[PDB]
């Protein structure tokens, strides 16, 4: 799975 | 926190930075703001991923496990079924519960670790051309813009520039 | 001039245990435990599961008349069992390796049924109307739909040898029957031989069975007994009757397909249009994580089953709106 | 002036281990693993344990006359047979589910031992006097004190049938047995029938049994053998023995109780009087320990066994008197 | 240690302080002696009481649990039964050993931690007022009676009130 | 002048797994997972195992012809089944209790095999040259090397009764068999008697064995069943063996060593002049590892069997050549 | 890492020194060269040597173990068998693998802190008589031979021998 | 449990 | 076993 935290974060 | 910083000397966190896990409060004679530090965090997030993906993949898939039937003649046989249900159940509740422990104090140490560093990076970046005020933050002895924080944050500070009018309002 | 190093905060009210410290409020967090599930009996992996309805596994394969006669040929992914199934043995008396046949069961994955001994065919000379109000069907004494209860026919009850050749090219769960009456006077009014026996054989199985005659204590308003046994007919190999009374012959067997992944579940629930990875008794589950505390008895691809009621792991910071 | 930052130390010598290092002397530390039992039979939650003294199981149940008379009633904790049982089955022969019976009475918590068919009074026209010397007691020739060995009376053995209804509202043990002569000639000698035959139903349980005529090798000064049954008759249920020959009736039997967190264990300690709530073979444990390492044989509630010398878990720091 | 603190900087522990983990020894005019820092050392004792509370809690209760019986025609079963057995002592008992292992080596690392973290308080709370003489402890640029060394002990220095002397003797 | 800290680096290429991240490369490593074998069957701790070729333990306990036979007297470590063993039970029919005395084999680390009851002088009045196609060997019909099979003689088949002394210190295995003919025919033709029956006897075993007449599908070209025995005499026990037809007698009986760390297991590997002290099915293993991915059956002192692929534990530094 | 030292503000390591994990490289008037800091690498030798054996000590030697077998009516007990077989197989590799990544990184972290500690050992022995110029060096604020080499590295500095040159050239 | 292994802590 | 990563080691 991905940590979308934060939306520059690479996927 | 296990290395000081997180409930430390930096008490608190900023909800005012929504952008990231760690950065920066800037303020200067054309404002201020908020800043995150784009390597840190990356790297936090791609261990904390790899860590949780990792204690997914250790859990095999539970494939068809039913229940059995026996007659009145075969009680040992139930019993002995039963002992080794519940004695795997056991030491999987066990385990899970452990590992999620020993890896949750470890995660906030590591965040804990990064913070500090950060702090490190950035004071031995700056060295004597500014002051430790306390609560992580710095004072400079001289004046920075918006320029001049990006310096600081993108880990490009240039001492020699500074180091004079710092030497000179440092008295 | 001033700069700042801090970390984040946000309304999070996770919380997380560690080692050190109980019940710590942080940033970000993730839930390994599944603990949702919907209630119902659904298909798994598009096959629907074989439902028995009033009756259990003994009741269904003996094919008790109180229960509503399913399709001659199935196919499912999981078998189930109502808790309450007042319909199975109507006819009092054990069913031997019962249990082994359950687990036989438990990794086929289809069944056709078919006359494997046709009623007015194979029997001459032997009475085939035999009933009993201990297997009653809408008021009428009646017998097992699968199995047939062959009696004298005309003061006479001749040896019979009849025989069945597996060309389905599968395994055939074939049934049968011994009949134990309650005295020697019945014993003789029913078969006429006081020493009766059956004898079935295949190229692997092979037993005899002897009438016990001995008055017992009523059980459904019966002092006579039934046993009832089963045997798996290898492909191609033949299967021979010979007995001279007390058999309950077969009429119906089954052909039986093997899969993988199957099993026998006692759930309340009721299926509806619904598809899953994942079943258990209490209702399916649609999830990726490790972990789930619904139930331990699971069908398909699901979490390992856990005691606990929390496993919540911590992926953000502590959090400090301070 | 001077301030200096420190921390403790002190007069403890107790030592961890680590993974980095072994043998690490701390200054406080605590204990995990308990050592210790008192090396007494002990009362489980104030229940008192069933000591067979003498006697096993199987000498218990089919009343062995060596082993001094129990009450009538009786309730435990747990069962204690001793290591050394020279009573048990004192007529030779084979104790069928004997273990299964075990199993049974691993959950039983209490008993009432019961005439259920009375001596003279239940086998008319039959000899109730037969014994053995294989079955001695204080020199003289005798029997089980649970059974009776019904033989010819005046040249005859007449059909018998009597039967049991269990109005106990428990589950009641019975056990019987089936003797067999070395030859044919002891067997007209007792039973005057050679094809005798003796037959045990209830509503679940049906059995039929026959005489198996060899010499065979002495045991016990015994070329004769003695098969011993038993079952668990249901409330309200009944038994019925019908029998022309071989019969070892019937003639006390046992109501029980189920409990939980009950079973059998051998031990050689001696029953005090003392109080716990956990036992092992060797001694109570008095503990609030997670561990143990005493024995893996518990009853009642008990720290998980290991096979561990030392656990020991540092709570102080490192300490250094320096 | 692993922050380098016990055994470290500080090679050894006094066992003049008894009412503490972690704590002081001041030294001035009016004489000296040992004062314990309660906040350190209560949380310290509630974290690892916790600690030690979860891994007792985490072992449920062994409830009953006997051999049972096999004859001779049952070998199969009965060393089906010793392999359960077995098994499950074998699991335990690594469980247990590891356990208490890794617990043991981060106990003594957060001690570790909780002293060196004190130490770089008091540091940061002096600043240049005072100089780092080793082992620990510092070397004051003025006096300081009991008042002042509480006003250290329970976070409170006061920083410009003895600057100025600190500034003059420091030269 | 300057002085650096700095820390270790060379062109290690090893790669290693920890929690936060993957394939780390490392200055130093160990690795704790043995993956090599030597495709060998070796002797265990000196002693070389019992390979039975064409044989599996039935043929080879009851003596089938096909499979050369061994020396009279072997010890062994472990005993090696081949996959395809096309040779075991060559007259159709059940080997009772077969798995349990697998089971028994399993720890039995030496064979003695004697002549419990001589060809031509045990069995007087009776024919002992009986053979069968079932049973060929060279072309020819024959039969059981440890087996006799006892026909009629002179229109005759007399009540036979004979008994072994167990002097030989150790149990001993002794198998036999019933023979089942198809017929009532073939019944009279072989044993005279319609009415036949075996009869075994010990100290502790007790069986009576009554022949099964009907007609049955042909296996291995054979209408006609034969059942087979076993049982472990004890030492200074004797076996009574006590028949009137369908006896197939025991000719060769074995006598047992009981052993430690043995085991049954099935290879293609030939045995090779090697020794191991732990041995796969697939070859020998020559480790101090804790864990092996090599197969889960092992025999002797082996590593911890796992799934993994990789288990690399990191000694050294974060290797970074920069 | 966690301390900020390996592949932090010391970014890399030295393929030069090949006779320790941690060290030292003077750079003087006499010449250049590394020498490896013996105390703490035999340290570090020992407690992995003692972590390595403890590894290998938790698996208890796996004796004898075979597969049974079981008739067409006997199903049951088949399948029971292989799901304790399979369970303890799965719970057995699962503890393997969680076991060799703790303790991995553990290993890393546990040689960024000796790393570090080394670095602050050193930095605490030559105080303000020198200047860190990055990268884990220093640079002296006087002439030093291999005598003096020598003796920062065996843990015998002397502050007040060179106080005073250093005083001057610091200005 | 409680660690007592000081007095002035809280129980 | 040994870790001999350096000759001076002690063994
Ligand atoms: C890091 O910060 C330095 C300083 O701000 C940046 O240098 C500026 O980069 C821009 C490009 O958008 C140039 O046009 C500016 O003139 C630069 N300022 C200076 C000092 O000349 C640098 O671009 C930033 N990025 C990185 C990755 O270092
Ligand atoms: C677990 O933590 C939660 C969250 O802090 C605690 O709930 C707080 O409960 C108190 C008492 O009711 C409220 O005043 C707070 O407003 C709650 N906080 C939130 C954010 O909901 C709870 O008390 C803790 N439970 C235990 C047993 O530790
Ligand atoms: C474990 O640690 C104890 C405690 O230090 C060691 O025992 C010491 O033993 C030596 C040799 O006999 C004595 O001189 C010391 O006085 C003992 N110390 C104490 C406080 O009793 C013991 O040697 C260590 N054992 C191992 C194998 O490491
Ligand atoms: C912490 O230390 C400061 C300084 O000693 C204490 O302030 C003293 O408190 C007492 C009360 O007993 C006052 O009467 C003294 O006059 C105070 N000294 C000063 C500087 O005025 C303070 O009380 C201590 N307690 C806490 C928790 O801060
Ligand atoms: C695991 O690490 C190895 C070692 O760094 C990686 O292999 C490198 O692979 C790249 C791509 O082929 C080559 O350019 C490098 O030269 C290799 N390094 C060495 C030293 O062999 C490999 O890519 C990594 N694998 C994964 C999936 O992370
Ligand atoms: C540590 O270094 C100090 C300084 O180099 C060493 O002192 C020298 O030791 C030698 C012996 O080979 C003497 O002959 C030199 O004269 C000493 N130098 C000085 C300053 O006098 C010391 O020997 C080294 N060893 C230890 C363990 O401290
Ligand atoms: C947190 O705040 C966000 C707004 O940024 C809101 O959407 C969300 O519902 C809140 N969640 C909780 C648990 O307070
Ligand atoms: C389903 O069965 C359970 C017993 O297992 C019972 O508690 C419950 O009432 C039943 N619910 C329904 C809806 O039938
Ligand atoms: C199962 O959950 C996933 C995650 O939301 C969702 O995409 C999917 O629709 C769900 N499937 C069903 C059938 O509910
Ligand atoms: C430690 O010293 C105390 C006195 O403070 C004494 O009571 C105790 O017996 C000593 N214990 C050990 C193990 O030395
Ligand atoms: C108790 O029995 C054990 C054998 O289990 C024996 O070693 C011991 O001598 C006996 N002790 C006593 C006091 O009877
Ligand atoms: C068990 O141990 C506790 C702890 O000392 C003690 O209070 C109690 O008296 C002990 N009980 C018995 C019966 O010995
Ligand atoms: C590493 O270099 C050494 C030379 O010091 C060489 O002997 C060895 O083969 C090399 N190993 C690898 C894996 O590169
Ligand atoms: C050994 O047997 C395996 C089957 O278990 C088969 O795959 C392989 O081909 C055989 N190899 C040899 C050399 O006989
Ligand atoms: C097993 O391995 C060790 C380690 O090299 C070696 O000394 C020994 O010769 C090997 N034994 C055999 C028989 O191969």
């Amino acid at each position: 799975x991905a940590l979308e935290y934060f939306e520059w974060l690479s996927a | 926190g296990l290395f000081g910083a997180i409930a430390g000397f930096i008490e608190g966190g900023w909800t005012g930075m929504i952008d990231g896990w760690y950065g920066y409060h800037h303020q200067n004679e054309q404002g201020s703001g908020y800043a995150a530090d784009q390597k840190s965090t990356q790297n936090a997030i791609n261990g904390i991923t790899n860590k949780v993906n990792t204690v997914i993949e250790k859990m095999n898939i539970q494939f068809t496990a039913v229940g059995k039937e026996f007659n009145k003649l075969e009680k040992r046989m139930e019993n002995l079924n039963k002992k080794v249900d519940d004695g795997f159940l056991d030491i999987w509740t066990y385990n899970a519960e452990l590992l999620v422990l020993l890896e949750n104090e470890r995660t906030l140490d590591f965040h804990d670790s990064n913070v500090k560093n950060l702090y490190e990076k950035v004071k031995s970046q700056l060295k004597n051309n500014a002051k430790e005020i306390g609560n992580g933050c710095f004072e400079f002895y001289h004046k920075c813009d918006n320029e001049c924080m990006e310096s600081v944050r993108n880990g490009t500070y240039d001492y020699p520039k500074y180091s004079e009018e710092s030497k000179l309002n440092r008295e | 001039d001033t700069i700042c190093i801090g970390y984040h905060a946000n309304n999070s009210t996770d919380t997380v245990d560690t080692v050190l410290e109980k019940n710590v409020t942080v940033t970000h967090s993730v839930n390994l435990l599944e603990d949702s599930h919907n209630g119902k009996l659904c298909r798994l992996k598009g096959i629907a599961p074989l439902q028995l309805g009033k009756c259990n596994i003994a009741g269904w394969l003996l094919g008790n008349p109180e229960c509503d006669p399913l399709l001659p040929v199935r196919s499912w992914s999981y078998i189930v069992e109502t808790p309450n199934s007042e319909n199975g043995i109507c006819y009092p008396g054990d069913f031997i390796d019962y249990e082994e046949l359950r687990e036989q069961l438990s990794s086929v994955s289809s069944f056709e049924r078919f006359e494997i001994f046709p009623k007015e065919s194979s029997w001459p000379n032997h009475n085939t109307n035999g009933v009993t109000a201990a297997c009653s069907h809408e008021g009428k004494s009646s017998f097992y739909r699968n199995l047939l209860w062959l009696t004298e026919k005309e003061g006479s009850y001749p040896k019979l040898k009849n025989s069945y050749v597996n060309k389905k090219g599968k395994e055939v769960l074939v049934l049968w029957g011994i009949h134990h009456p309650p005295n020697s006077k019945e014993q003789q009014n029913l078969y006429q031989n006081e020493n009766a026996y059956v004898s079935v054989v295949t190229s692997n199985y092979n037993r005899r069975f002897t009438p016990e005659i001995a008055e017992r204590p009523k059980v459904r308003d019966q002092a006579g007994r039934m046993n009832y046994y089963w045997t798996l007919l290898k492909p191609g190999d033949t299967i021979i009757f010979e007995a001279n009374g007390n058999l309950i012959a077969p009429m119906y067997a089954f052909a039986l397909s093997r899969g993988f992944g199957s099993g026998i579940i006692t759930s309340n629930a009721s299926m509806h249009e619904c598809n899953t990875k994942c079943q258990t008794p209490l209702g399916a589950i649609n999830s990726s994580l490790p972990y789930q505390n619904i139930h331990p008895v699971t069908i398909g691809e699901c979490p390992k089953y856990v005691r606990s009621a929390k496993l919540r792991m911590v992926t953000g910071l502590r959090n400090i709106p301070s």
